[PDB]
C-alpha cells in the first residue's frame, strides 16, 4: 500500500503534493503543567508532567496500524485520563466554575468519544 | 508506558527527556554543586562522544540529545560542530538553533563566532538570509566580503557570489588578514550553494573543487565528509551527461568494502546509485536501491514533525526523485521497446511531466527532474516521427526550466544554453519562437532596478530576436501569440520611454549605439523620440488588448493597457482616457481582484474628466460582473446626495434593491447628507422608500444611546453650542431642540436607568437654563457633571430595546445580520449566513474616557457575537482604515515576495451608527500584552515594583510634575537623554516576552515559529500604521490573541500623520517600539526579519500612489476631523511623498510645522526629530526619493531611538 | 541508535519494581460510592466487514 502510495504521490508532481500541509494548527494546549507524577522509586520520587504526552498519544490512539500499537496506545489514554480525572478531585482547582483541566476536556473528550 | 515507549520513538523521547529533566531537578535536593558539576562533565563527554560516533543519524534520538541539551544550562555547552552536523544531517535544524541561540545568550570577543558561523549554516539549510546579514552586519562578521556576497545571493546572484567566496578564501592578506577556518569554510560551503545553483557540467567540476589542498579514500576528512554529496551530485550529473571517467565507480567500489561507508551511501544516497546503475544498465540493482530508497525515505518522513513544514517539503522532493527513476524502470522491459511504439511513453511524459514542481521546490528539484527525464527519455530511444515527440518532450521539460527560473526571478542563468535551445529550435517556426518569448520574458524580468540603463543598453537583446518577419509564424499561431508579441513590444517600449523620461541623462542614452538609432526611429529631438515610443506602445497595447477580446488573459491585456495610460494622465496632469478606462470597466465587467482595486481610481477619472465619461457611462448602469462593488459603497453611499453621475446610483440602488442589508448603516450615517440637485433628492427618496422596516433599527440604535451616558452627550453638546455661537440661534435652534429631546424630554424611546432618570431630573432644568436658541454654559456643565456618574443598565437585560428585552425575531420583521460580514467580490452572498439571532445580553462596561460597552450578542446559528459600542466621533474613517486594509492586504497578495514570505494583516469591522455614537466588532480570542507579561513576572513584584518604583523614579523627578514636561522639553540635552533612558530601562526587568513566548510554547521549534510569526505580523503593523501616520498611545493600545501569536493594532484614533500635530503632548514617535521588542530574540539586532519586511513592503509600495490618493480621500476625507481638536490636499501631497521615497525626519518637521510650529521649543522639537546623535543626525544624506533600506533603517534609526531616549511623556510608558 | 532510547527508557521502568507505592494505587479515595466488578475484554481475527444475521 505504502509502494503504491509513494508511487502514486511522485506520479502526481509538485503541484498537487504541495497540497498535503493558516493559524498553524499549533496552540500548545495548556499554559500550565497542571497534571503531574511523581514517580516511584526506592530513593526519591521526581516528579513528572503528563501533559505534553495527551496530544501526541491522541494521533497515536487515533491514526496508527499495528493494531497491537494502536490499542496499547489507547490503553495508554486510558490510563492517563482516568489518573487525571482524578487528580482535579484531590485538590479542586480554581476558576470560574471548576476548569481544572478545561482546555485540555475541550481537547480530549471529543476525539475521544470519536474513537 | 513501557509497553508504547518502543513502540514510538517520538514518546520515547519525550518520555526520556521529561524523566532526565525531573531527576536532574530531584537530584539536587541532596548533592552538592561540587557532585553535580562533575556530572555534568561527564555527560557533556558522553553527548560529545555520542554525537561524533555515531553513523546514523536518527531523528527522534539526536531530537532527545538537543532537547535534553536544552534543558539545562550547564548542559548548554556542547560542541557546537557536531549539534551543527548531527540536525543538518537528521532534518533537526530548529532545535540546533534554539540550543545554539541559548547557549550563545548563557555565554554572554570570545569566539562565540564560531557558534555564530554554523548556526548561520542551519539558517540557509532552511534558506533564510536576513538573519545571516544581521550577523556579518556585527562585530561577529570578520570579512564583510561575506556580507558583500551574502547581499549578492540575496537577489539570488551566484556567480557574483561565487567569485566573492572565492577571492575571500584565495586571499589571505586584508586589513586584519588571516580570517577564522570557520569563516573559510563557510564561504566554501556557499560556493558549493552556488555551483550547485549554476548547476552547469563544468560549474559543478567547480563543485568537484578537484579537493583542493589534495585532500573511501577522499571520504576521510570531515571537510570532504560535507563535500561528498556535492561530489557525488557534480559526478553523476556529468556521468549521466554522457562522461565515462569511471573515477566516481572506483570510489563506489572502495567504498563498498567498508560496511560503514556503504551502508551511509544507502542511507543518504540510494537514488543516485539506482540512476547510476541504470547508466551501468544494472536494472536488478537499481530497483533494489530505490526501493531501499523508497522504504528509508518513507520511514524518515514518519519520523520528522508536521510543523517542520519545510522539512516536509525537503522529503516530498527526496520521494519524488525517488519516484521518478522508480517508475522510469517500472516500465523498461514490461511491453516491449526495441520497435513498438507504445504511445504510452507519448502518454506518460505530458503535463510537462505531471506538474514539474512549478513554482516551489527549488532549482535543485527542477533540474533533478529535468535531468531525470531527459535521461530516461534517452535510454527509451536508445533501447528502441517518434524522435521528433521525444524532442518536443525535452523540450517541454527544458522551457519549464526557463519560465520556473524566471518565476523565481533567477538571473544566474545558462544564457548559453538558452542560445543553444535557440539553435536547436530554429529547426521548426513554432518552437523557435516559443523560445524567442522565453529569452524576452527572461530579458523582462533581468530588469529589476537598474532596468532604464540595462534595456537602454540591450532592448531585449534586439526584442523578439528581431523576428518581425515571422510574427506569429507569419501570423499562423493562435490570436494569442501575436497578441503576446504586441504584448512584448509594448511593454519593452514603455519601459525605454520611461526609462528615457525618468532619466533624460541615461548612461547608455548618451552612448553612441545602433541601439539610440533604432530607439530614434521608433519615436533627433528627445520629447519626439518619446512621443513616438509611447505612441507605438500603446498601439501595440490596443491590438493585444483587441486580440485578447477576440477568442483571463484578456482582463490581463485590459490590466496592461489600463495601467500604461494612467501613468501617462498621472505624467500628463500635475478623450484620450475614454476608451482605456472603457477597457477597464471590460475588464471590471469579469469578477477579479486585480480589476476591483483600481475601482476608486475609476471614480477619480471619472470625476476629473467628467466631458467624456458622462457620455461613455451610458452603457455603465449595471456592469457589476456578478456582485462586488461592497467595499467602496459608502464612498458612493454620500456622493449620492452630490450631484453625481446617474449610473452609478442606478446601480447602487440595484445593490441595495437586492441587498438591504450591508448599506443600512452606511445609508443611516450618508442620510445627513436644485435645479440637478433634486435629481439627488428624488434618488435619496427612493431609497429610503426601499428601506425595510427601519422602526426596529432606530429602537435598537435609541437603545444603544441608552445605554450611553446622558452626562457625555450634555457635554459635547455644550462643546458644539459653545463652537457654534463663537449661524447663530438657528444652529443653536437645531441643536437646542436636539438637546430637548435629548435630556428636556421627561421620557426617552427604551427605559434604562440612569439615562431614564437623568432625562426627568436635568432636561427640564437645563431648558429652565437656556431659552437662548458661554461662562453660563460651563457654570451649568460643572453642575451636571457633578451630580451622579455611576451609569446602571436597567440590569444585564436591554429594557431600552424591546426586542432585546423581549420579542424574539420573527420572520414578519427583517432580521439584522451581524455587521461588517456581508462582502461580495462578485459572488452571491450567502443566506444561510449567521444573522442577529436571539439573546446572549450581559452589559459589559469598561471606564475610559468614552467607557466603551462591550455588548454580548447571541446570532441566528446559535453563536456569541462580540461587539464594543464608542460615543461621540466619525468613525468612517475607521471604516476608510479598514477598506485600506483589505487593499493593502490584497497588495501583498499580488507581490510574489509577500505571497511567497506569507504576509497579511488582521483586521477587524468598525460600524459606526452615527457621528455620536457607533459599533465596533470585539474578538475575545486576543488580549493586551500588560496583563499578558505582568502574570509571568512574578505578581509580588508586579504589583511592588510597577506601583512603588515605576513611573515616578524615571518620568517625573527627571521631568519636574504636569506642566514642568513642557519646560524640560525646552531643557532636554542629550547627556540627561541618555541618562534618563538608561535610567529608564535599568528601571524595569526584560524578557518578559520570553517568558510569555515559552509559557504556550511546547517544543523549541513551535516557539520559534510563534517569534516569527509574531515579529513578522508586528513588522507588518509598524509599516502599515506608520504609513497610515497612525500612533499607538502605550502598550495596551495592541491586542494579541494566544490561538496564533498574533498582534493587532488598537485604538487607531490619532489622524493621518497627525500624533503631534493637533496634540500639545509630542506623540513624534515613528511605531510603538520598546526595549521588549528587542527582547523577542536576542542574539539578532533589529536588522534581519523585520528588515527583510520592510524592504519587501516598499517595494510593493513603490506602485500604490496611483492608487491610495484614488481611495484615502474621495469626498472631503472626513470634514472638521482636522480642525476639531486644515486642508485634505496637504494630507494627500504628505502620503505622496513618503510614498515616492522619504526622508522620515523630513516628514516629522513637516508634521511639527504644521500646527505646532506655534508651540515653544518648536525649533527644538525639529532638532531632535532629525536626532540628539549624529549618527542619528546623519540622516541628512539620505533624502526623498532614497533607496527602500536606506528609508526603513533611518526611520529604525533616527525616528525611532532618540525621541524615546530623551522626550517622552509617562503616558507613552518610555519604559515600555 | 534507533532503539537506545526506547531501551534505555525500558530499563528505567521496569527496575521500578520494589518501590512500595509501586503496586499501591494513587488515590485510595474512589471518586464516589460505586460498585467496581472485573472486566474483561476479547479480540479476534474479526472486523466489521460484510456482516449480515
Amino acid at each position: 500500500i505504502r509502494i503504491r502510495v509513494v508511487q502514486m504521490l511522485g506520479s502526481l508532481g509538485g503541484q498537487i503534493n504541495k497540497n498535503l500541509l493558516m493559524m498553524k494548527s499549533y496552540v500548545a494546549w495548556d499554559r500550565e503543567k497542571r497534571l503531574s507524577f511523581a514517580v516511584p522509586f526506592r530513593e526519591m520520587k521526581p516528579v513528572i508532567f503528563l501533559d505534553v504526552f495527551l496530544p501526541r498519544v491522541t494521533e497515536l490512539a487515533l491514526t496508527a496500524s499495528d493494531r497491537q500499537t494502536k490499542v496499547a496506545a489507547c490503553e495508554l489514554l486510558h490510563s492517563m485520563v482516568m489518573f487525571m480525572l482524578g487528580k482535579a478531585t484531590q485538590m479542586p482547582e480554581g476558576g470560574q466554575g471548576a476548569p481544572p483541566m478545561y482546555q485540555l476536556y475541550k481537547r480530549t473528550f471529543p476525539v475521544l468519544l470519536r474513537l | 508506558l513501557q509497553a508504547v515507549a518502543q513502540r514510538d520513538p517520538i514518546i520515547a523521547k519525550q518520555l526520556f527527556s521529561s524523566l532526565f529533566s525531573g531527576i536532574l531537578k530531584e537530584m539536587d535536593k541532596f548533592k552538592t554543586l561540587s557532585e553535580k558539576n562533575n556530572i555534568t562533565q561527564k555527560l557533556l563527554q558522553d553527548f560529545n562522544r555520542f554525537l561524533n560516533t555515531t553513523f546514523s543519524f536518527f531523528p527522534p534520538f539526536v531530537s532527545c540529545i538537543q532537547d535534553i541539551s536544552c534543558q539545562h544550562a550547564a548542559l548548554l555547552s556542547l560542541d557546537p560542530a557536531a549539534v551543527s552536523a548531527g540536525c543538518l544531517a537528521s532534518l533537526q535544524q530548529p532545535v540546533g538553533i534554539r540550543l545554539l541561540e541559548e547557549a550563545l545568550l548563557r555565554l554572554l570577543l570570545p569566539p562565540d563566532v564560531l557558534r555564530w558561523v554554523e548556526l548561520a549554516k542551519l539558517y540557509r539549510s532552511i534558506g533564510e538570509y536576513d538573519v545571516l546579514r544581521g550577523i556579518f552586519t556585527s562585530e561577529i562578521g570578520t570579512k564583510q566580503i561575506t556580507q558583500s556576497a551574502l547581499l549578492a545571493e540575496a537577489r539570488s546572484d551566484y556567480s557574483e557570489a561565487a567569485k566573492q567566496y572565492d577571492e575571500a578564501l584565495n586571499k589571505q592578506d586584508w586589513v586584519d588578514g588571516e580570517p577564522t577556518e570557520a569563516e573559510k569554510d563557510f564561504w566554501e560551503l556557499a560556493s558549493l550553494d552556488c555551483y550547485n545553483h549554476l548547476a552547469e557540467w563544468k560549474s559543478l567540476e567547480y563543485c568537484s573543487t578537484a579537493s583542493i589542498d589534495s585532500e573511501k579514500i577522499w571520504s576521510e576528512p570531515f571537510y570532504q565528509e560535507t563535500y561528498l554529496p556535492y561530489m557525488i551530485r557534480s559526478k553523476l550529473k556529468l556521468l549521466l551527461q554522457g562522461e565515462a571517467d569511471q573515477s566516481l565507480l572506483t570510489f563506489i567500489d572502495k567504498a563498498m568494502h567498508g560496511e560503514l561507508q556503504k551502508a551511509i551511501l544507502e542511507l543518504h544516497y540510494s537514488q543516485e546509485l539506482s540512476l547510476l546503475y541504470l547508466l551501468q544498465d544494472d536494472v536488478d540493482r537499481a530497483k533494489y536501491y530505490i526501493q531501499n530508497g523508497i522504504q528509508s525515505f518513507m520511514q524518515n518522513y514518519s519520523s520528522i514533525d508536521v510543523l517542520l513544514h519545510q522539512s516536509r517539503l525537503t522529503k516530498l522532493q527526496s520521494v519524488q526523485a525517488l519516484t521518478e527513476i522508480q517508475e522510469f524502470i517500472s516500465f523498461i522491459s514490461k511491453q516491449g521497446n526495441l520497435s513498438s511504439q507504445v504511445p504510452l511513453k507519448r502518454l506518460l511524459n505530458t503535463w510537462t511531466n505531471r506538474y514539474p514542481d512549478a513554482k516551489m521546490d527549488p532549482m535543485n528539484i527542477w533540474d533533478d527532474i529535468i535531468t531525470n527525464r531527459c535521461f530516461f527519455l534517452s535510454k527509451i530511444e536508445e533501447k528502441l516521427d517518434i524522435s521528433s515527440l521525444i524532442r518536443s518532450c525535452k523540450f517541454s521539460m527544458k522551457m519549464k526550466m526557463i519560465d520556473s527560473a524566471r518565476k523565481q526571478n533567477n538571473f544566474s542563468l545558462a544564457m548559453k544554453l538558452l542560445k543553444e535551445l535557440h539553435k536547436e529550435s530554429k529547426t521548426r517556426d513554432d518552437w523557435l519562437v516559443s523560445w524567442v518569448q522565453s529569452y524576452c520574458r527572461l530579458s523582462h524580468c533581468r530588469s529589476r532596478s537598474q532596468g532604464c540603463s540595462e534595456q537602454v543598453l540591450t532592448v531585449l537583446k534586439t526584442v523578439s530576436l528581431l523576428d518581425e518577419n515571422n510574427v506569429s509564424s507569419y501570423l499562423s499561431k493562435n490570436i494569442l501569440a501575436f497578441r503576446d508579441q504586441n504584448i512584448l513590444l509594448g511593454t519593452t517600449y514603455r519601459i525605454i520611454a520611461n526609462a528615457l523620461s525618468s532619466e533624460p541623462a541615461c548612461l547608455a542614452e548618451i552612448e553612441e549605439d545602433k541601439a539610440r538609432r533604432i530607439l530614434e526611429l521608433s519615436g533627433e529631438d528627445s520629447e519626439k523620440v518619446i512621443a513616438g515610443l509611447y505612441q507605438r506602445a500603446f498601439q501595440h497595447l490596443s491590438e493585444a488588448v483587441q486580440a485578447a477580446e477576440e477568442e483571463a488573459g484578456v482582463i490581463d491585456a485590459y490590466m496592461t493597457l489600463a495601467d500604461f495610460c494612467d501613468q501617462q494622465l498621472r505624467k500628463e496632469e500635475e478623450a484620450y482616457p475614454a476608451l482605456v478606462v472603457e477597457k477597464m470597466l471590460k475588464a471590471l465587467k469579469l469578477n477579479s481582484n486585480e480589476a476591483r482595486l483600481k475601482f476608486p481610481r475609476l471614480l477619480q477619472i471619472i470625476e476629473r474628466y467628467p466631458e467624456e465619461t458622462l457620455s461613455l457611462m451610458t452603457k455603465e448602469i449595471s456592469s457589476v460582473p456578478c456582485w462586488q462593488f461592497i467595499s467602496w459603497i459608502s464612498h458612493m453611499v454620500a456622493l449620492l446626495d452630490k450631484d453625481q453621475a446617474v449610473a452609478v446610483q442606478h446601480s447602487v440602488e440595484e445593490i441595495t434593491d437586492n441587498y438591504p442589508q450591508a448599506i443600512v448603516y452606511p445609508f443611516i450615517i450618508s442620510s445627513e447628507s436644485t435645479s440637478t440637485g433634486h435629481k439627488n433628492k428624488e434618488f435619496v427618496a427612493r431609497i429610503k422608500s426601499k428601506l425595510d422596516q427601519g422602526g426596529v433599527i432606530q429602537d435598537f440604535i435609541n437603545a444603544l444611546d441608552q445605554l450611553s451616558n446622558p452626562e457625555l452627550l450634555f457635554k459635547d453638546w455644550s462643546n458644539d453650542v459653545r463652537a457654534e455661537l463663537a449661524v447663530n440661534k438657528k444652529n443653536i435652534e437645531k441643536m437646542y431642540e436636539r438637546m430637548y429631546a435629548a435630556l428636556g424630554d421627561p421620557k426617552a424611546p427604551g427605559l434604562g436607568a440612569f439615562r431614564r432618570k437623568f432625562i426627568q431630573t436635568f432636561g427640564k432644568e437645563f431648558d429652565k437654563h437656556f431659552g437662548k436658541g458661554s461662562d453660563f454654559n460651563d457654570i451649568t456643565n460643572m453642575l451636571l457633571l457633578k451630580m451622579n456618574k455611576d451609569s446602571k443598565p436597567p440590569g444585564n437585560l436591554k429594557e431600552c430595546s424591546p426586542w432585546m428585552s423581549d420579542f424574539k425575531v420573527e420572520f414578519l420583521r427583517n432580521e439584522l445580520e451581524i455587521p461588517g460580514q456581508y462582502d461580495g467580490r462578485g459572488k452571491p452572498l450567502p443566506e444561510y449566513h449567521v444573522r442577529i439571532a436571539g439573546f446572549d445580553e450581559r452589559v459589559t462596561v469598561m471606564a475610559s474616557l468614552r467607557r466603551p460597552k462591550r455588548i454580548i450578542i447571541r446570532g441566528h446559528d446559535e453563536r456569541e457575537h462580540p461587539f464594543l459600542v464608542k460615543g461621540g466621533e466619525d468613525l468612517r474613517q475607521d471604516q476608510r482604515v479598514e477598506q485600506l486594509f483589505q487593499v493593502m492586504n490584497g497588495i501583498l497578495a499580488q507581490d510574489s515576495a509577500c505571497s511567497q514570505r506569507a504576509l497579511q494583516l488582521r483586521t477587524y469591522s468598525v460600524v459606526p451608527m452615527t457621528s455620536r455614537l457607533g459599533l465596533i466588532e470585539w474578538l475575545e480570542n486576543t488580549v493586551t500584552l500588560k496583563d499578558l507579561l505582568l502574570n509571568t513576572m512574578s505578581q509580588e513584584e508586579k504589583a511592588a515594583y510597577l506601583s512603588d518604583p515605576r513611573a515616578p523614579p524615571c518620568e517625573y523627578k527627571d521631568w519636574l510634575d504636569v506642566g514642568a514636561y513642557m519646560l524640560m522639553y525646552k531643557g532636554a540635552n542629550r547627556t540627561e537623554t541618555v541618562t534618563s533612558f538608561r535610567k529608564r530601562e535599568s528601571k524595569v526587568p526584560a524578557d518578559l516576552l520570553k517568558r510569555a513566548f515559552v509559557r504556550m510554547s511546547t517544543s523549541p521549534e513551535a516557539f520559534l515559529a510563534l517569534r516569527s510569526h509574531f515579529a513578522s505580523s508586528h513588522a507588518l503593523i509598524c509599516i502599515s500604521h506608520w504609513i497610515l501616520g497612525i500612533g499607538d498611545r502605550h502598550l495596551n493600545n495592541f491586542m494579541v490573541a494566544m490561538e496564533t501569536g498574533g498582534v493587532i493594532g488598537i485604538d487607531f484614533g490619532h489622524a493621518f500623520g497627525s500624533a503631534t500635530q493637533f496634540l500639545p503632548v509630542p506623540e513624534l514617535m515613528p511605531f510603538r517600539l520598546t526595549r521588549q521588542f528587542i527582547n523577542l530574540m536576542l542574539p539578532m539586532k533589529e536588522t534581519g526579519l523585520m528588515y527583510s519586511i520592510m524592504v519587501h513592503a516598499l517595494r510593493a509600495f513603490r506602485s500604490d500612489p496611483g492608487l491610495l490618493t484614488n481611495t484615502m480621500d474621495v469626498f472631503v476625507k472626513e470634514p472638521s476631523f482636522d480642525w476639531k481638536n486644515w486642508y485634505p490636499r496637504q494630507k494627500i501631497c504628505y502620503a505622496k511623498r513618503k510614498l515616492a521615497g522619504a526622508n522620515p525626519a523630513v516628514i516629522t518637521c513637516d508634521e511639527l510645522l504644521l500646527g505646532h510650529e506655534k508651540a515653544p521649543a518648536f525649533r527644538d522639537y525639529v532638532a531632535v526629530a532629525r536626532g540628539s546623535k549624529d549618527h542619528n543626525i546623519r540622516a541628512q544624506e539620505p533624502e526623498s526619493g532614497l533607496s527602500e533600506e536606506t528609508q526603513v533603517k533611518c526611520l529604525m534609526d533616527q525616528a525611532t531611538d532618540p525621541n524615546i531616549l530623551g522626550r517622552t511623556w509617562e503616558g507613552w510608558e518610555p519604559w515600555m | 541508535e534507533v532503539h537506545f532510547l526506547s531501551l534505555a527508557t525500558n530499563f528505567l521502568l521496569e527496575m521500578t519494581s520494589m518501590s512500595p507505592d509501586y503496586p499501591n494505587p494513587m488515590f485510595e479515595h474512589p471518586l464516589s460510592e460505586c460498585e467496581f466488578q472485573e472486566y474483561t475484554i476479547d479480540s479476534d481475527w474479526r472486523f466489521r466487514s460484510t456482516v449480515l444475521t
